[PDB]
RNA sequence: CGCCACACGGGGUAAGAGCUGAACGCAUCUAAGCUCGAAACCCACUUGGAAAAGAGACACCGCCGAGGUCCCGCGUACAAG
RNA sequence: CGAGUGGCUUGCUACCUCGAUGUCGGUUCCCUCCAUCCUGCCCGUGCAGAAGCGGGCAAGGGUGAGGUUGUUCGCCUAUUAAAGGAGGUCGUGAGCUGGGUUUAGACCGUCGUGAGACAGGUCGGCUGCUAUCUACUGGGUGUGUAGGUGUCUGACAAGA
RNA sequence: UGUCCCAACGUUGGGCCCGGUGAACUGUACAUUCCAGUGCGGAGUCUGGAGACACCCAGGGGGAAGCGAAGACCCUAUGGA
RNA sequence: AGCCUGUGUACCAGGAGGGGAACAACCCAGAGAUAGGUUAAGGUCCCCAAGUGUGGAUUAAGUGUAAUCCUCUGAAGGUGGUCUCGAGCCCUAGACAGCCGGGAGGUGAGCUUAGAAGCAGCUACCCUCUAAGAAAAGCGUAACAGCUUACCGGCCGAGGUU
C-alpha cells in the first residue's frame, strides 16, 4: 500500500529476466522500483520444459525448507532477488526497495524498459507468468 | 528381505500441536445451491446412548427393519447472529470489508466482546452495497455466538464466538437475507438450518491427552519378545539412517497428543428435538441432565463432554438425504452400570 | 569378451610367431568369395571403407564377412560377383586371466589392424548393387563407423 | 512469399488482429491464424497471406492458412457434411440427439448410455440407420463426426468380431 | 462375498485347532489360510464366522488325516454383533468341510450353526439341524 | 478385541486414439492449430499457518483508563510454563 | 558379432582411516530409485470369448503369513490383486539382538617328529558412557511488526 | 501361557516442579543449519544456493566418521617373551 | 584405474599474486616497501569491474551458456528436423502429383489339367487396331468375375526428380 516508486516498470509482454536484470541494477543504484502487471510478463521457450523447471522448484524442499513462490507475484520477485546480493546489507536494502504487483495499483502507466519487449507477432514459443502460476496451482486472483 | 508396511500414522494432521482455538474453525463451506441460509450451527456435547431405527436405506436387504444405532447427544440451543461481515475480492485473496451489527445483545456477550455502544449499521450496509455494485464483493458471513447460559450442564456463561458463511441464491438476495436475520436479534435455531436425516460435517477439538509416546501417538509397535526386556519397551528402533545425518520430521516421536481440531465428515443427523427424551437415568456421566433443544448425531463426535462442536451441511456427501428417519426407541438406561 | 578390451591400437605390434606360441586359429572361413575363378572384369566395384584406425578381432571379421556374403545370396550360390576381405588378423592379443603380479597375459586371440580410410572389403558387381546392402549389414558387426564407397561406376 | 485468395461473391471476410471471420448465407466462422511473421489481411476483394521468410517451416504454415481460409469460404456457402452409419450385429443400437450431445444406448447391450457433446454450430440430423453431421466450421463438424465414431471404440475385445458402432461413411 | 448381515471379530488364526462339525470322518481341523484374505506385516492371518478357510485334518480317520481341504467356519467362541446390537457367541469353534462348489463333503452337520452362514453357503445351511 | 467417519467431480498431461492440416497439389494425429485420454500432476477435501521484514484485514472498546497479570474456587487443560 | 548404461555382485588398485569410522544376519523406524510384480490408462497378438503372452505410459498406494537354515541367498506350503527388485557407511549396536565369522577351554577328522596348524566340523564363551553442540518432535519466555477485545485473511507448508 | 497376533489398564520406586546438598566425563577455535558440489576420494566452518528473530523447558538419541582405549586383526623392527 | 613401472621436460613439494564457483602441480604470473599508470590470463545482462557492442548466419533442443579434468560423458546405429553447396536427368512441344476418361481386340494364347481363362506349374511371348494397352507388374477367385500397375488422352500450370 503506497510505494513512492522513482520508477514504475510495465512487465506486460516483456522478458522477465531482462527486466529483472535492469530492475536489479537500478535498485542497487538507489532507485525505488515497482514492477507492474507481473502476471502478463513473459519467458521464451517451450512451455513444457519451462513448466517442468518451475514445478521441480515447487517440489524441492525438506525440513530446512525451500519456499518457492507460485504466484506470478513472487516468481518475479524471487527472480530479481537472484540478481542481488540479498544477504548483504546493500543487497537487502536494494531488494527491499523493489516490489512486484499483479496488475497495476498505480494511476500512471508504467514505462517499458529498452530491449525487454517481446513482439507477439514474431514469436509463438513463450509463456505468461500467469499461465505458469495457473499450472503450478496458484489461485488466479487476477 | 524386510517386508513392506505402511508408515505409522498419517502425515496429514500435523504438526500435531495444541490447537489455537478451543472453538473449531471450518476451512471450507458448502456450495451456493439452494435458497439463502446460514451454513452452520453449534452446540455442546453431552454424551452417548443408542436408538432403534427403521432401516431407511433403500438398497439394504434390511430396509424397513429394526436397527440399533449409536448416537451422541448434543445440546443445540438457539444461537445469535450478532453481525454480518462482508468480504471483498482482492489481488491477495479475500479481506473483511465491513460489518453490520445490531443493538439487541445477550446479557452476557460482554464477557467476551467489548460490545458496540456506537455503530453506524447503514454506512456499513452502504459500503457493502457499493462494493457489490462495483462487483468486488466476496462471500457473506455472519458473526455468531452461543448462549452457554441456556445449557445448565455446561459451566461457562462466557459465549463462544464464530463466523459462519451464508450461502444463498443470488448475492443480492442472500445479502438481504443476511441483514434480515441480523437486524432482528440474530436469533436462529438448528431447525432453521438442518433437517433430521441430512448429513453434516462436525468439527471439534479432540479430547486432550497431554504428552504421549510414539506407541500411542503414532501407532508404532512396542519392543517385541526379548527386546522388550532389555531396557527398551516403548521406544522406536532409531531416529533414522546414518545419512541424512539429521532427524527427519517424519519419524514418529513423543509429543502433544489430543486437543487438536478435527472435521469429521458425513455425520448423519438422526433427529432434532427438544426436551429430556434423550437423557439417561442418573444423568450423563460427567455432564448432567438434558432438557431442551438437542440434536442426535449418528456415531461419535470429536471432543469431550461439554466441549463446543460445530455443524455444517456436508461438503462432500456420498449418499442422498433420507429425511426424518423413524425412531422407534431411544435408550434412557443409566450410563453407570 | 567385449571389443572394448581390444579395439584400440595403443599396444606395440605383437605378431612374431617365433616368440609367441599357443595362438588360437582364426575363425575367418575364406577371403575370396563368389566367382574366384574369374578376375575383376566387372563394371562396378564397391568397397567398405573403415573410417577410424581400430583393431578388428577375427571374431568380428568372420561375423562381418558371413553377414555380407551370406546375404549376397540375393544373387545365388553361384552368382556372378566376387567378394574380397583384404585384411588378415596378424596382431596377437592377450588377457591377464596373482592379480597385477606377473600380469603379462596369455594368448587369447588375433585381430587385424585397420587404419582409417583403408578398405576392408571389396566387391565386384555388374549393375546390380545388392552388395551395397550386404555391407550395410557388414559394418554393423565391426567396431567403426564406415563409408560404403563405389569406384568404377558412373552408372548412377 | 505471398498468396492471394479471391473471396467468393457469396462471402464477406473481416479480420482484426490475428482473428479472421468469414460470413456467408450458411453461417460464420472465426479463426485465429497466429504464426511467427505471417500476416493475414483482407485487401478488399482478396485475403492476403504473406511473410518475409521462405524457410520450410514458414511455407508449411502459409499453405495451412490457405486451406484453412478456403475451407471457411466453403463452410459459409456450400457447407460441410459428413455421412455416418450406425451398425449392430446382436444388440439394437439406439442413437439419439438429446440437447447439444448425441446419446447412444444399448451399445453391445450396455445399460449405461454412451454420449458425447457436439462441437459448435454443428447439426447432427439422424434418420434411421443414417446420420448426417454438418455445419460451416469444418473443425467442429469434423470432430463431432469423429467423436461419434470414437464413442463406440472398443479395446477390450477383438474388433474384427465386435464391429458394432457408428462410422463415417462419406467424407466431404 | 455377500454381506454376512453381522459384524465379526475373527476369533481364529492361521494354526488354530477347531472342531469339524460334520460326519466326514475328520474330527479336528487346523486352520492354514483364509480365502481372499491379505493381512499386514507381523499380523497372523485371522478367520472367523462365515469365512471360507483352507484346512488340514489333524485328527480323524487315517484316510482323512493329513489331507488339505477347504471348509467354512460355522461357530466361534468370540462374540459377533447382530443388526439389533445383540452379541452372539458359541460354546466352541467349528467348521464344516466343503468342496469346490461349497457343498458339504459330509451328509450330516453336528451341532448348531449361525444363521448368517446361510446368507453365504446355502447348501451348507440346507443341511443344518439347528440354525440359531 | 468394540463403534463412527474417510467421494465424486472438474482442469492440464503421458503412453495412446483421433480431427483439421501443410511442408510435398496427393497422403499424413504434428510442423502451426484442435478433440480426447492414466491409481500419476493441479484443484477439490483435511491439518498447520501474521515473524509472510510488503511482519496483514475488519468491528467495536479504550488512551485515566479498555484490557490484562497476580489472587481465590476449579478443570472440557496440563511434566514446569 | 557390434555399441552401450548402471555401480547391486565379484575381481583389480592401495587414494583415505591402524593415538580404532564397532562385524554378518535379523529387528525396529524414516526417506528415496525404477530397470513395474499388482493396481490405472493403453498398443500388438499365433487377439472369438474366458484365460493368457509380449510391449508402452506410469513410482499414488500395495507387495502379506509360515516350515528347514545364524544365514544373506535359496528351497518348500497355504493364502494373495500381487505376494517386484534396489540405494540410503552392503541405512539403522551413544536402538535392540548376539544365532554365525574371529580371543582365551575342549573334542573329532586331516597334517606335523613336535610345539601346534586348518579358507574343515563341533560344544561353551562379555555388548561401556549422566548429550556440550547440532537435528528433529512437542512445550514455554521475550523482542520486532507498534493500547485492547473479538473475528478473519492466506503467502506458503503436510497428507495416501 | 502376553513369546507372538496387538496391545490395554493398573500397582510400587523414579522421572516432572520445590527446599537443601552437590560431583564427573569432556572442551584448538568458531559454531542457527540444510541441499548439492569440492577437497588426501566420508565437510556445521571451502564453493554455490536454500533456510535462518533470541532465549528457555521436556524428549527419544540422526550427525559431530560423538566420548572412552598410542588397533587386539594385518604388516614392518637385523623388538621381547 | 585417482593402477603399476620407465623416460625427457616443466611445475608442486619448497611458489606468492591474477583467473578457473570451490581446488598442490590447468591458464597468466615468478614477488622488497610504498605510490601512480598500462596490460596478461580471463572477462564486459545481473549477482560483479567492463557492451543488454557492430556486420552477418545457424539453432528451437533451454541443444547450449562445460579449454584442460577421477571431475566437463555420451556410443554403434538412425533422422523428409532444418540450413547451405554440387552433379545428372525431365519440363510451357506442359513436366512431378492428383483428379476424370481410356486401358481394346485375334484371345478364355499353347502346354499340361476335370479344370486353368494376365496371375498353380512349363514354353513362348507373337500382330492387329491405335492417341494408348504386358502372351500381364500386384491383389482377388474353386476356376471366372471384380480391383488396380504398366502404357495413352484430358483437366491443371511451374518447376520437378535422382
Ligand atoms: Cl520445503
Ligand atoms: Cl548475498
Ligand atoms: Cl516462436
Ligand atoms: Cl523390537
Ligand atoms: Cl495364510
Ligand atoms: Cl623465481
Ligand atoms: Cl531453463
Ligand atoms: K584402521
Ligand atoms: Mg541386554
Ligand atoms: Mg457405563
Ligand atoms: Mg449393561
Ligand atoms: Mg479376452
Ligand atoms: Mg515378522
Ligand atoms: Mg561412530
Ligand atoms: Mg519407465
Ligand atoms: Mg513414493
Ligand atoms: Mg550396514
Ligand atoms: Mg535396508
Ligand atoms: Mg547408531
Ligand atoms: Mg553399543
Ligand atoms: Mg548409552
Ligand atoms: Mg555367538
Ligand atoms: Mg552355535
Ligand atoms: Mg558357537
Ligand atoms: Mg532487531
Ligand atoms: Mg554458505
Ligand atoms: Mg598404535
Ligand atoms: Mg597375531
Ligand atoms: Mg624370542
Ligand atoms: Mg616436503
Ligand atoms: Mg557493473
Ligand atoms: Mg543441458
Ligand atoms: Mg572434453
Ligand atoms: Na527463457
Ligand atoms: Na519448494
Ligand atoms: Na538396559
Ligand atoms: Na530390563
Ligand atoms: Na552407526
Ligand atoms: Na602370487
Ligand atoms: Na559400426
Ligand atoms: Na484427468
Ligand atoms: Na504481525
Ligand atoms: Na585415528
Ligand atoms: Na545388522
Ligand atoms: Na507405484
Ligand atoms: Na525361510
Ligand atoms: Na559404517
Ligand atoms: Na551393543
Ligand atoms: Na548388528
Ligand atoms: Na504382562
Ligand atoms: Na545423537
Ligand atoms: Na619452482
Ligand atoms: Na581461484
Ligand atoms: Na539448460
Amino acid at each position: 500500500a503506497e510505494f513512492d516508486a522513482d520508477v514504475i516498470v510495465d512487465a506486460r509482454d516483456c522478458i522477465m529476466g531482462r527486466v529483472a536484470s535492469q530492475v536489479a541494477e537500478q535498485a542497487l543504484d538507489g532507485e525505488t522500483v515497482a514492477v507492474v502487471n507481473a502476471e502478463r510478463a513473459v519467458i521464451t521457450g517451450r512451455e513444457e520444459q519451462i513448466v517442468e523447471k518451475y514445478e521441480k522448484r515447487v517440489d524441492i524442499g525438506n525440513d530446512n525448507g525451500y519456499f518457492y513462490p507460485k504466484r506470478p507475484d513472487g516468481i518475479f520477485k524471487r527472480t530479481i532477488r537472484g540478481m542481488l546480493p540479498h544477504k548483504k546489507q546493500r543487497g537487502r536494502e536494494a531488494f527491499e526497495s523493489v516490489r512486484v504487483y499483479l496488475g497495476n495499483p498505480y494511476d500512471e502507466d508504467g514505462e517499458v524498459l529498452d530491449g525487454t519487449s517481446l513482439d507477439r507477432l514474431s514469436n509463438i514459443k513463450f509463456v505468461t507468468l500467469g499461465e505458469i502460476s495457473e499450472t503450478l496451482g496458484a489461485n488466479k486472483t487476477w | 528381505p524386510q517386508p513392506s508396511r505402511p508408515r505409522k500414522g498419517s502425515l496429514g494432521f500435523g504438526p500435531r500441536k495444541r490447537s489455537t482455538s478451543e472453538t473449531p474453525r471450518f476451512n471450507s463451506w458448502p456450495s451456493d445451491d439452494g435458497q439463502p441460509g446460514v451454513q452452520g450451527f453449534a452446540g455442546y456435547k453431552a454424551g452417548m446412548t443408542h436408538v432403534v431405527l427403521v432401516n431407511d436405506e433403500p438398497n439394504s436387504p434390511r430396509e424397513g427393519m429394526e436397527e440399533t444405532v449409536p448416537v451422541t447427544v448434543i445440546e443445540t440451543p438457539p444461537m445469535r447472529a450478532v453481525a454480518l461481515r462482508a468480504y471483498e475480492d482482492t489481488p491477495y485473496g479475500q479481506r473483511p470489508l465491513t460489518e453490520v451489527w445490531t443493538d439487541e445483545f445477550h446479557s452476557e456477550l460482554d464477557r467476551t466482546l467489548d460490545v458496540p455502544e456506537d455503530h453506524d449499521p447503514d454506512a456499513a450496509e452502504e459500503q457493502i452495497r457499493d462494493a457489490h455494485e462495483a462487483g468486488d464483493l466476496g462471500d457473506l458471513r455472519l458473526i455468531t455466538h452461543t448462549v452457554p447460559d441456556a445449557v445448565p450442564s455446561v459451566p461457562k456463561k462466557k459465549p463462544d464466538v464464530m463466523e459462519t458463511r451464508v450461502g444463498g441464491g443470488s448475492v443480492s438476495d442472500r445479502l438481504d437475507h443476511a441483514l434480515d436475520i441480523v437486524e432482528d436479534g440474530g436469533e436462529h435455531a438448528m431447525n432453521d438450518i438442518f433437517r433430521a436425516g441430512e448429513y453434516a460435517d462436525v468439527a471439534g477439538v479432540t479430547k486432550g491427552k497431554g504428552t504421549q509416546g510414539p506407541v500411542k501417538r503414532w501407532g508404532v509397535q512396542k519392543r517385541k519378545g526379548k527386546h522388550a526386556r532389555q531396557g527398551w519397551r516403548r521406544r522406536i528402533g532409531n531416529l533414522g539412517p546414518w545419512n541424512p545425518s539429521r532427524v527427519r520430521s517424519t519419524v514418529p516421536q513423543q509429543g502433544q497428543t489430543g486437543y487438536h481440531q478435527r472435521t469429521e465428515l458425513n455425520k448423519r443427523l438422526i433427529d432434532i428435538g427438544e426436551g429430556d427424551e434423550p437423557t439417561v437415568d442418573g444423568g450423563f456421566v460427567n455432564y448432567g441432565e438434558v432438557d431442551g433443544p438437542y440434536t442426535l448425531v449418528k456415531g461419535s463426535v470429536p471432543g469431550p463432554d461439554k466441549r463446543l462442536v460445530r455443524f455444517r451441511p456436508a461438503v462432500r456427501p456420498n449418499d442422498q438425504p433420507r429425511l426424518d428417519p423413524e425412531v422407534r426407541y431411544v435408550s434412557n438406561e443409566s450410563n453407570q452400570g | 569378451k567385449p571389443g572394448a578390451m581390444y579395439r584400440n591400437s595403443s599396444k606395440p605390434a605383437y605378431t612374431r610367431r617365433e616368440y609367441i606360441s599357443g595362438i588360437p586359429g582364426k575363425k575367418i572361413a575364406q577371403f575370396d568369395m563368389g566367382n574366384n575363378g574369374a578376375g575383376p572384369t566387372y563394371p562396378a566395384q564397391v568397397e567398405l571403407v573403415v573410417e577410424k584406425p581400430v583393431q578388428i578381432r577375427h571374431n568380428a571379421l568372420e561375423a562381418a564377412r558371413v553377414a555380407a556374403n551370406r546375404y549376397v545370396q540375393n544373387s545365388g550360390a553361384a552368382a556372378n560377383y566376387k567378394f574380397r576381405i583384404r585384411k588378415f588378423p596378424f596382431h596377437v592379443i592377450r588377457e591377464n586371466k596373482d592379480g597385477m603380479r606377473a600380469p603379462f597375459g596369455k594368448p587369447v586371440g588375433t585381430a587385424a589392424r585397420v587404419h582409417g580410410a583403408n578398405h576392408i572389403f571389396i566387391a565386384w558387381v555388374n549393375p546390380d548393387p545388392n552388395v551395397e546392402e550386404a555391407w550395410r549389414r557388414a559394418k554393423m558387426k565391426v567396431t567403426p563407423t564406415i563409408n560404403i564407397d563405389s569406384s568404377p561406376a558412373g552408372n548412377a | 512469399p505471398r498468396v492471394e485468395l479471391e473471396i467468393p461473391e457469396d462471402v464477406d471476410a473481416e479480420q482484426d488482429h490475428l482473428d479472421i471471420t468469414v460470413e456467408g448465407d450458411n453461417g460464420s466462422v472465426t479463426r485465429r491464424l497466429w504464426y511467427p511473421d505471417i500476416d493475414v489481411s483482407v485487401d478488399g476483394d482478396t485475403v492476403v497471406i504473406e511473410s518475409d521468410e521462405d524457410n520450410a517451416k514458414t511455407m508449411s504454415t502459409i499453405g495451412t492458412f490457405q486451406s484453412h481460409i478456403e475451407n471457411m469460404f466453403h463452410g459459409v456457402t456450400e457447407g460441410w457434411e459428413y455421412g455416418m452409419e450406425v451398425f449392430y450385429s446382436h444388440f439394437p443400437m439406439q442413437v439419439n440427439v438429446e440437447g447439444d450431445e448425441v446419446v447412444i444406448e444399448n451399445f453391445l447391450g450396455e445399460k449405461a448410455p454412451r454420449r458425447t457433446t457436439i462441437h459448435g454450430d454443428t447439426d447432427v440430423e439422424i434418420d434411421g440407420e443414417e446420420l448426417t453431421v454438418s455445419g460451416p466450421d469444418i473443425e467442429a463438424v469434423g470432430q463431432t463426426a469423429a467423436d461419434i465414431e470414437q464413442l463406440t471404440r472398443i479395446n477390450d475385445k477383438d474388433v474384427r468380431v465386435f464391429q458394432d458402432g457408428v462410422y463415417i461413411t462419406r467424407k466431404p | 462375498m455377500e454381506a454376512l448381515g453381522a459384524d465379526v471379530t475373527q476369533g481364529l488364526e492361521k494354526g488354530s485347532l477347531i472342531t469339524c462339525a460334520d460326519n466326514t470322518g475328520a474330527r479336528e481341523l487346523k486352520v492354514i489360510s483364509v480365502h481372499g484374505y491379505s493381512g499386514t506385516k507381523n499380523r497372523h492371518p485371522k478367520a472367523g464366522l462365515g469365512d471360507k478357510i483352507t484346512v488340514s485334518v489333524t485328527k480323524g480317520t487315517p484316510e482323512m488325516r493329513r489331507q488339505v481341504l477347504e471348509a467354512v467356519v460355522v461357530r466361534q467362541r468370540k462374540p459377533i454383533r447382530r443388526p439389533d446390537g445383540t452379541r452372539v457367541k458359541f460354546e466352541d469353534n467349528a467348521a464344516v468341510i466343503v468342496d469346490e462348489n461349497e457343498d458339504p463333503r459330509g451328509t450330516e452337520l453336528k451341532g448348531p450353526i449361525a444363521r448368517e452362514v446361510a446368507q453365504r453357503f446355502g447348501s451348507v445351511a440346507s443341511a443344518a439341524t439347528m440354525i440359531v
